[PDB]
């Protein structure tokens, strides 16, 4: 019972906010990621890196504020406050985008801390660590999209900027440049997100609608006791209901709840894999058979050819302002447009 | 060949629905 | 950059005289242009006839010339086609047609001047955006 | 019993492998017709003049599509909101050219899926259940009504209904973005919070119940064997789960009442999805996303772009390119 | 049940409000003045409304050199004159 | 405090108003106080609109929804819908606002001071939800009240100055309706029209004679119906079809209000007769047609022959045929060819838009109106930036038609939800399993296996 | 008797203190004119 074990004791006290050994990584990293976001969105510009206003101080609202990525000329610089770009100058570091790598990197360490916290608590309380296991999906998304994607591109400039409108810009960029809707890894992501939202709704509604009458109240929440042995709702009646409505039904509650982990977790992990390909511009952009046919046959048209026309408009119309380091000048006469518009 | 393949996979999935519903392992209270 | 007296100095007439509008006239001109004109002329274009815009170079080549306060004020009283040939008050808002364009009923001479000065100052601020349309948004 | 009585008893029987019921008597034939027509059209339909400009778009597998590119293509902009049943066409060939299968399909489908919802109420009543599963299903149902019926009504044409196909769905989304700035609309934002949060809570609930399953099996067998269909005793320890999750965050942020938890699991996705449906159904009448285009201006009057202006440029790309031969006049008013 | 004082005890006590009817308004005012004095602009390097562009310039002051980026920003700032 | 906690009522605070189901006195107070709230809003919102109102801008440029309703009744307006006297608006606002004090007084009195139940107090005002005859009598009183309301509209139109008539010969104006349509073939013919394009069910009503005649019918139907329900008790087949409880009746009304909400949405979206475009702005179809009309006039003035001008697709750039052959504007507004409006109709012949009329008869007032409507199309952002979604800030505009359609869709939608919620709950409560399944009598457990 | 300065107390003020400072800054910004 030396200092290590005494520290262990204190870290693990049962308090309002549990700490743990994981807390030593988690709390500072999460606090700084969140504080850096609130600080930048409130006070910091993106004039020098993007040519955008991005803070309440400049007149943006909650939808348009962001902490934006550094200039493309920074490449993948760590952009450390004491590094060769900012050279210890906190003001210049803000102006160069240092808050972006600040938030992304403390955010990444903070997510590691959070998952260690899920393991540490599961271990103390004596439960299996499936919550931590499930959290690997948020981690695969954060790491693929905020780190691997820009690392395969020219610079952090092309990572998502931390902001509501900014993230919307990132969605529309992926459509126009990567045709990311066409990508079967994104499509599996969608199915596991929408599938998970479906499972969340249908299971909550099923339990609430197959409840046992366990009190006299017409408001039925009080007729449950945490320590009760008995199921609060009828699996047998639920099972019959869905067997007869939909054709199949769950009959095994352990399977049901495992599947609820599996589906959205698996979806997120699939979308992450697609984004790793996009880091390299390795897209599902085209169906070659479609293009060969359409090039030779000017009457052949599908919704697939239509969406590429939209993509070509997005790229030509947005690139000069979205990618200012390229100094694009596209004369009016080259801009792709249909009739009238 | 491609159309045949797509329709073939679809028809298998429809057959699978039929067996999964009418020839499921029956749920048993036990 | 600031909205300086110089940015606010625009041609009064075709004979080289200028007038320097005050900051309050500039604001009144924005407000009144929004109130009476922007439904068709947002951003310096014209929605019901995109071939004609409110760019200064375009206004200069209009007949009579419209690139000065007097030409614009007169336009708002007695608008013509671009070559001066037809009077179009019956289809374009003006004081002469305040009866059929009721928004023009409250506009005073001072208001017309403020709208004129808006039309001339805005491209000095906005450059090609003014009269550019969506390409320059 | 007489014939009618016996028929009623069979229709409403709790013993049919699939429940029929009165909603089911309308649901069954309408869903069969919608299914059969969709399957045949998806495989074999000829190109359809969706935008009424005599520029037919190929949706079917045999006319050069794969599963991702294929669709049943919306009916012609020349038709608009006119009802175009097979018997209004001079021939099947005309009916096909003008996108008649789309209307047959979406009308039988929306009717059948509304009856599916009624049928969920109906069976829950026959089984002595509480009745509101059907209210959960009203969320995806309302979303299907938004994209196949309300949006076409607002815009004046079923040619602006969502196509029945994977790529056509993305087409509908991109054009919707151009025309309504849906991403900047708070009802679509609530939708995203509803489905991202539904997924998050789905995984969370899954993982917490799974984490606290009571040992009933050995390591060489699936823990699923630890639960038997119909057993009376709960199969996990809620108290350990709450003990876990209340410490992960803090005690009062965790649910200790399973009925409360399950109600939250129902309500969060359903309400968000009702807002998504309502976003589509109100952008149908062109009340659109927030517009901060040129909202930030410097002391001189120079525009200082924000991310809203960058969005705007992407949207312009979509707008100017979509249906590239259909517009003759400068404004896209529907 | 973890030892700390219940929040609802704390926030309905007179002493809590004696302390906080000072510290809360004090913090708020200090945040206010951080902006109203202009200090926020200086700490973070955010342009004031008259400081995005020189009077005649219409090009954005984009950083284009990674290792001299500090000097480029300093040079862009000097040109506001 | 009778029944004002969960223990005694069985209802949590968030379902608190369900504590009122069998307390007819407090529930009368809830209802009357609420009617107060509606009347208060009508009155206050009107005064607010009037205070903000500039009579020489169109109403639809001013965020107005209530002044347009008063003006359609023919109050305060003259030719073209020009505002000639704002005093009728002020009167409507003040009188509602004053009336709401009274309703609010009665509501507060019944809710907190008066007898909690009315049954001991009075056999005429007391009621048991399950007393079918008493329910049909109260329903009957309300039907008579409503038919009198409908006849108030008829009285306005025929005897007290008329209604605003956008279709009036020589230009929109207030007009007295002297020949209301009584012919049931016309009146009920609307009810059997298809709701699809070119037909539009009741929403197609396009002249005030039909509107006034319909309300004559409806007023008489409602008074006859009300007398009927006071004089009868529900028949056997109705008894066996419905659930008879307060919650069931609420559900039926939620269903009905939901339906009415969706209809009102379509009425304000498409109809320009009882929602005059002078007051509400152009309909979506109207403004799109007005754009085609604008450029047809423009390019024809420049020398284009607009009948023979072939557009890029092969269809006429300005003019083409509908699927039944009628000449209609071309481009995307082909979808809107069922549109009808007073500024366009002078150009229509038996075969649709007439090329002779187009070339020779288009008047400056038609050019102006088409230009006005094209540039006030009902498109705009949630923060009221007028125009397409990529338009720049400058014009502060969202059409009253979009405000009224979207709000009513949202309301109709949530009312359908409340219908399902309450109808399913009323069924379960009546059959006795709204609180869950009896563990010792679980119905599924006495049913045979499905397999 | 309860302590005053606890881990919970620190956690609470690490958030509450900057939040109030920031809300005052953002309130002041609403009066800034170009
Ligand atoms: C009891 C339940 C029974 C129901 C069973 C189903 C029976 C069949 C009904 C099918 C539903 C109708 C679909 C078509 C609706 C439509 O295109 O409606 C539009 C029509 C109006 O039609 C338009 O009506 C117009 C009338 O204007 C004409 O006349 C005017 C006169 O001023 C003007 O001059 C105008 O310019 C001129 O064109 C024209 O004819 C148009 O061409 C025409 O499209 O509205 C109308 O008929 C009335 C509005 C109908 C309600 C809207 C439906 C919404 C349902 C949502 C459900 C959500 C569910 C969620 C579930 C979970
Ligand atoms: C667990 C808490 C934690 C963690 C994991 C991090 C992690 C990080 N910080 Mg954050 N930070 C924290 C808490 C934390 N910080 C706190 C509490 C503050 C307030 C003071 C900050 C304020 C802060 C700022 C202002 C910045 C960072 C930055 C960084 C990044 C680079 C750090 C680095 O290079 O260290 C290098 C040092 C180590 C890894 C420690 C090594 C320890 C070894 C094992 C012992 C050897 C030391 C030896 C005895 C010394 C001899 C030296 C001699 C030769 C002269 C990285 C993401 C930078 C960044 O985000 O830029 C974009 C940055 O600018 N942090
Ligand atoms: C005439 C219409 C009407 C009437 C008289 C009732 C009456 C009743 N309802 Mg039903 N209901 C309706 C329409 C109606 N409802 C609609 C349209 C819906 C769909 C949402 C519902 C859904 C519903 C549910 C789900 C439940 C009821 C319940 C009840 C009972 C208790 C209500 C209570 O105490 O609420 C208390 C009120 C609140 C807690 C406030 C709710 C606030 C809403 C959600 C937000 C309003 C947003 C506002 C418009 C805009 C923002 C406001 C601003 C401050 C920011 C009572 C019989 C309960 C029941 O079944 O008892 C038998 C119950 O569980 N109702
Ligand atoms: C239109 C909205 C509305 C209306 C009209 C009512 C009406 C009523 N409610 Mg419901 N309620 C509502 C919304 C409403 N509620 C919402 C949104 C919720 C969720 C928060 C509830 C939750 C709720 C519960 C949990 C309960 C009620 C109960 C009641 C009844 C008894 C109230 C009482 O005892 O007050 C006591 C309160 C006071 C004495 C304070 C003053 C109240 C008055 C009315 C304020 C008047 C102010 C007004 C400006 C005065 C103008 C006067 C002027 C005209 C001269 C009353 C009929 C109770 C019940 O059913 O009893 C049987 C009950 O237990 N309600
Ligand atoms: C039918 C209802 C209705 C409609 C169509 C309108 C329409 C309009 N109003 Mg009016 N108004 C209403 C009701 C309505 N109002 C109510 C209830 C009030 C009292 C608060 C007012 C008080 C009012 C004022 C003081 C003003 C207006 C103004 C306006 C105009 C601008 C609106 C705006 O900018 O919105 C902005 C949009 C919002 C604030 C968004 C509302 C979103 C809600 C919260 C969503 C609702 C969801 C649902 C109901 C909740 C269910 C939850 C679920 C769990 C069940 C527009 C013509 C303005 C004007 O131009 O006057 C000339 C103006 O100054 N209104
Ligand atoms: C639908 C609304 C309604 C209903 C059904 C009732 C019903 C009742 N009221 Mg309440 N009340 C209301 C609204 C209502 N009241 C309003 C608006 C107020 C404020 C003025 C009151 C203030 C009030 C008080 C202060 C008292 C009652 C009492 C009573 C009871 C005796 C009434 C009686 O004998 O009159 C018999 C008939 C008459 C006196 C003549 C009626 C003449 C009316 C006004 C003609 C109106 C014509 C037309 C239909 C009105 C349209 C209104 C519409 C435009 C909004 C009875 C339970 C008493 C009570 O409960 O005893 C304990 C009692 O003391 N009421
Ligand atoms: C608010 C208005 C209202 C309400 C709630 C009621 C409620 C009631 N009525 Mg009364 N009634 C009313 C107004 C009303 N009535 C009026 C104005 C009249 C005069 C015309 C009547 C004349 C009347 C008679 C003659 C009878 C009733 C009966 C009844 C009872 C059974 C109703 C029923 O089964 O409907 C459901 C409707 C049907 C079963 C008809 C077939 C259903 C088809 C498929 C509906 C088609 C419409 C569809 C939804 C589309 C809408 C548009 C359409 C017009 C094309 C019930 C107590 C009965 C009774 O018991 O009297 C004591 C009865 O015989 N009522
Ligand atoms: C970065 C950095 C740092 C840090 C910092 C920090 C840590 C900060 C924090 C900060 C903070 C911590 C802040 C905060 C703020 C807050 C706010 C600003 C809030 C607001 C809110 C609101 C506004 C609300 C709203 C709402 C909602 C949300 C919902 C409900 C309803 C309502 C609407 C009410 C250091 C120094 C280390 C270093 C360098 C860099
Ligand atoms: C029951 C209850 C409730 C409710 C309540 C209510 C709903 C009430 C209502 C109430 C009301 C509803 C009230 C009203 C009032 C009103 C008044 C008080 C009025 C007055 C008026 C005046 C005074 C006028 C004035 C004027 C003139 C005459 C001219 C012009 C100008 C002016 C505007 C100045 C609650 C929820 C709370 C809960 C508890 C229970
Ligand atoms: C004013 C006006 C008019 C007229 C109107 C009228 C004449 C109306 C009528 C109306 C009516 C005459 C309506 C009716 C309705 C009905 C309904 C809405 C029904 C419902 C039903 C139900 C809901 C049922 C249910 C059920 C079934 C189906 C089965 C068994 C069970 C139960 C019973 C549950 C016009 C357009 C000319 C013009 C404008 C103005
Ligand atoms: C940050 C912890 C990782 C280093 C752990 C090495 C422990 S080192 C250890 O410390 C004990 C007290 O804990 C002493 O009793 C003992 O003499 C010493 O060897
Ligand atoms: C319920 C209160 C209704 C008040 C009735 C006001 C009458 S309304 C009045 O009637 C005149 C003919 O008598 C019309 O000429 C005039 O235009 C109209 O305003
Ligand atoms: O169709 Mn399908 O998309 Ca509704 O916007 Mn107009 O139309 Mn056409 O353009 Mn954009
Ligand atoms: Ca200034
Ligand atoms: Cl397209
Ligand atoms: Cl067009
Ligand atoms: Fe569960």
């Amino acid at each position: 019972r030396g200092w290590f074990d005494i520290l262990d004791d204190w870290l693990k006290r049962d308090r309002f906010v549990f700490v743990g050994w994981s807390g030593i990584l988690l709390f500072p990293c999460a606090y700084l990621a969140l504080g850096g976001w609130l600080t930048g969105t409130t006070f910091v510009t993106s004039w020098y890196t993007h040519g955008l206003a991005s803070s309440y101080l400049e007149g943006c609202n909650f939808l348009t504020v962001a902490v934006s990525t550094p200039a493309n000329s920074m490449g993948h610089s760590l952009l450390l406050l004491w590094g060769p770009e900012a050279q210890g100058d906190f003001t210049r570091w803000c102006q160069l985008g240092g808050l972006w790598t600040f938030i992304a990197l403390h955010g990444a360490f903070g997510l590691i801390g959070f998952m260690l916290r899920q393991f540490e608590i599961a271990r103390l309380v004596g439960v299996r660590p499936y919550n931590a296991i499930a959290f690997s999906a948020p981690i695969a998304v954060f790491v693929s999209v905020f780190l691997i994607y820009p690392l395969g591109q020219s610079s952090w400039f092309f990572a998502p900027s931390f902001g509501v409108a900014a993230i919307f810009r990132f969605l529309l960029f992926f459509q126009g440049f990567h045709n990311w809707t066409l990508n079967p890894f994104h499509m599996m992501g969608v199915a596991g997100v929408l599938g998970g939202a479906l499972l969340c709704a249908i299971h909550g509604a099923t339990v609430e609608n197959t409840l046992f009458q366990d009190g006299e109240g017409a408001s039925t929440f009080r007729a449950f006791n945490p320590t009760q042995a008995e199921e609060t709702y009828s699996m047998v009646t639920a099972n019959r209901f869905w067997s007869q409505i939909f054709g199949i039904a769950f009959s095994n509650k352990r399977w049901l709840h495992f599947f609820m982990l599996f589906v959205p977790v698996t979806g997120l992990w699939m979308s992450a894999i697609g984004v790793v390909g996009l880091a390299l511009n390795l897209r599902s952009y085209d169906f070659i058979s479609q293009e060969i046919r359409a090039a030779e046959d000017p009457e052949f048209e599908t919704f697939y050819t239509k969406n590429l026309l939209l993509n070509e408009g997005i790229r030509a119309w947005m690139a000069p302002q979205d990618q200012p380091h390229e100094n694009f000048v596209f004369p009016e006469e080259v801009l792709p447009r249909g009739n009238a518009l | 060949m491609e159309t045949i393949t797509y329709v073939f996979i679809f028809a298998c999935i429809i057959a699978l629905f039929f067996f999964a519903i009418f020839f499921r392992e029956p749920p048993r209270i036990t | 950059a600031e909205l300086t007296p110089e940015v606010l100095t625009v041609p009064l007439n075709s004979e080289g005289k200028t007038i320097t509008l005050t900051e309050k006239q500039y604001l009144e001109g924005k407000r009144l242009f929004q109130y009476a004109c922007a439904s068709c002329h947002v951003g310096g274009i014209t929605k019901t006839n995109p071939s004609l815009d409110l760019r200064t170079e375009t206004l200069a080549l209009a007949t009579p010339p419209r690139d000065n306060i007097e030409g614009l004020v007169d336009y708002m009283k007695n608008p013509t086609t671009y070559d001066g040939e037809q009077e179009i008050a019956e289809v374009h808002p003006s004081l002469r047609s305040a009866d059929i364009f009721p928004k023009m009923r409250n506009l005073t001479e001072k208001d017309l001047v403020a709208i004129a000065g808006h039309i001339l100052v805005e491209p000095k601020i906005l450059g090609d955006k003014w009269g550019g349309g969506k390409v320059y948004y | 019993a007489n014939l009618w009585e016996r028929f009623c008893n069979w229709v409403t029987s709790t013993d049919n492998r699939l429940y029929v019921g009165w909603f089911g008597v309308i649901m069954i034939p309408t869903l069969l017709a919608a299914t059969i027509c969709f399957v045949i059209a998806f495989i074999a339909a000829p190109p359809v003049d969706i935008d009424g400009i005599r520029e037919p778009v190929s949706g079917s597998l045999l006319y050069g599509n794969n599963i991702i590119t294929g669709a049943v293509v919306p009916s012609s902009n020349a038709i608009g909101l006119h009802f175009y049943p097979i018997w209004e066409a001079a021939s099947l060939d005309e009916w096909l050219y003008n996108g008649g299968p789309y209307q047959l399909i979406i009308f039988h489908f929306l009717l059948g899926a509304s009856c599916y919802m009624g049928r969920q109420w109906e069976l829950s009543y026959r089984l002595g259940m509480r009745p509101w599963i059907c209210v959960a299903y009203s969320a995806p149902l309302a979303s299907a009504f938004a994209v196949f019926l309300i949006y076409p009504i607002g815009q004046g044409s079923f040619s602006d209904g969502m196509p029945l196909g994977i790529s056509g769905t993305f087409n509908f989304m991109i054009v919707f973005q151009a025309e309504h700035n849906i991403l900047m609309h708070p009802f679509h934002q609530l939708g995203v919070a509803g489905v991202f949060g539904g997924a998050l809570f789905c995984a969370m609930h899954g993982s917490l119940v799974t984490s606290s399953l009571i040992r009933e099996t050995t390591e060489t067998e699936s823990a699923n064997y630890g639960y038997k269909f119909g057993q009376e005793e709960e199969t996990y320890n809620i108290v350990a789960a709450h003990g876990y999750f209340g410490r992960l965050i803090f005690q009062y942020a965790s649910f200790n009442n399973s009925r409360s938890l399950h109600f939250f699991l129902a309500a969060w996705p359903v309400v968000g999805v009702w807002f998504a449906a309502l976003g589509i159904s109100t952008m149908a009448f062109n009340l659109n996303g927030f517009n901060f285009n040129h909202s930030v201006i410097d002391a001189k009057g120079n525009v200082i772009n924000t991310w809203a202006d960058i969005i705007n440029r992407a949207n312009l790309g979509m707008e100017v390119m979509h249906e590239r031969n259909a517009h003759n006049f400068p404004l896209d008013l529907a | 049940t973890t030892g700390e004082r219940p929040f609802s005890d704390i926030i309905t006590s007179v002493r809590y409000w004696v302390i906080h009817s000072i510290t809360i308004p004090a913090l708020f005012i200090a945040g206010w003045l951080f902006v109203s004095t202009g200090l926020a602009y200086d700490v973070f390097g955010t342009p004031r409304p008259d400081s995005y562009y020189a009077q005649e310039q219409r090009s954005i002051p984009l950083v284009t050199d990674r290792f001299e980026a500090k000097q480029q920003v300093e040079t862009f700032l000097e040109q506001l004159k | 405090a009778t029944n004002r906690d969960q223990e005694s009522s069985g209802f949590a605070w968030w379902a608190g108003n369900a504590r009122l189901i069998n307390l007819s006195g407090k529930l009368l107070g809830a209802h009357v106080a609420h009617a107060g709230l509606i009347v208060f809003w009508a009155g206050a919102m009107t005064l607010f609109e009037l205070a903000h109102f500039i009579p020489e801008k169109p109403m639809y440029e001013q965020g107005l929804i209530l002044i347009p309703h008063i003006a359609t009744l023919g109050w305060g307006v003259g030719p073209g819908g020009e505002v000639v006297d704002t005093f009728p608006f002020f009167v409507v606002g003040v009188v509602h606002l004053i009336s709401s004090a009274v309703l609010g007084f009665g509501g507060v009195y019944h809710a907190i001071r008066g007898p909690e139940t009315l049954e001991e107090y009075s056999s005429f005002f007391g009621y048991d939800w399950k007393d079918k005859n008493k329910m049909t009598t109260i329903l009957g009183f309300h039907l008579i009240v409503l038919g009198i309301g409908a006849l108030l509209l008829v009285a306005k139109a025929m005897f007290f100055g008329g209604l605003y008539d956008t279709w009036a010969p020589g230009g929109g104006d207030v007009r007295v309706i002297t020949n209301p349509t009584l012919d049931p073939r016309v009146i009920f013919g609307y009810l059997l029209k298809s709701p699809f394009g070119g037909e539009g069910w009741i929403v197609s009503v396009n002249n005030l004679e039909d509107v006034v005649g319909g309300h004559i019918w409806i007023g008489l139907i409602c008074i006859a119906g009300g007398i009927w329900h006071i004089l009868t008790t529900p028949f056997g087949w109705a008894r066996r079809a419905f659930i008879w409880s307060g919650e069931a009746y609420l559900s039926y009304s939620l269903g009905a209000l939901s339906m009415m909400g969706f209809i009102a949405t379509c009425f304000v979206w498409f109809n320009n007769t009882v929602y005059p475009s002078e007051f509400y702005g152009p309909t979506g179809p109207e403004a799109s047609q007005a754009q085609a009309m604008t450029f047809l006039i423009r390019d024809q003035k420049l020398g284009a022959n607009v009948g023979s001008a072939q557009g890029p697709t092969g269809l006429g750039k300005y003019l083409m045929r509908s699927p039944t052959g009628e000449i209609i504007f071309g481009g995307e507004t082909m979808r809107f060819w069922d549109f009808r409006g007073p500024w366009l109709e002078p150009l229509r012949g038996p075969n649709g838009l007439d090329l002779n009329k187009i070339k020779n008869d288009i008047q400056p007032w038609q050019e102006r109106r088409a230009a006005e409507y094209m540039t006030h199309a009902p498109l705009g952002s949630l923060n009221s930036v007028g125009g397409v979604a990529t338009e720049i800030n400058s014009v502060n505009f969202v059409s009253p038609r979009s405000w009224l359609a979207t709000s009513h869709f949202v309301l109709a939608f949530f009312f359908l939800v409340g219908h399902l919620w309450h109808a399913g709950r009323a069924r379960a409560a009546a059959a006795g399993f709204e609180k869950g399944i009896d563990r010792e009598s679980e119905p599924v457990l006495s049913m045979p296996s499905l397999d | 008797s309860y302590p005053i300065f606890t881990v919970r107390w620190v956690a609470v003020h690490t958030l509450a203190v900057p939040t109030i400072f920031f809300l005052g800054a953002i309130a002041a910004m609403q009066f800034i004119q170009r």
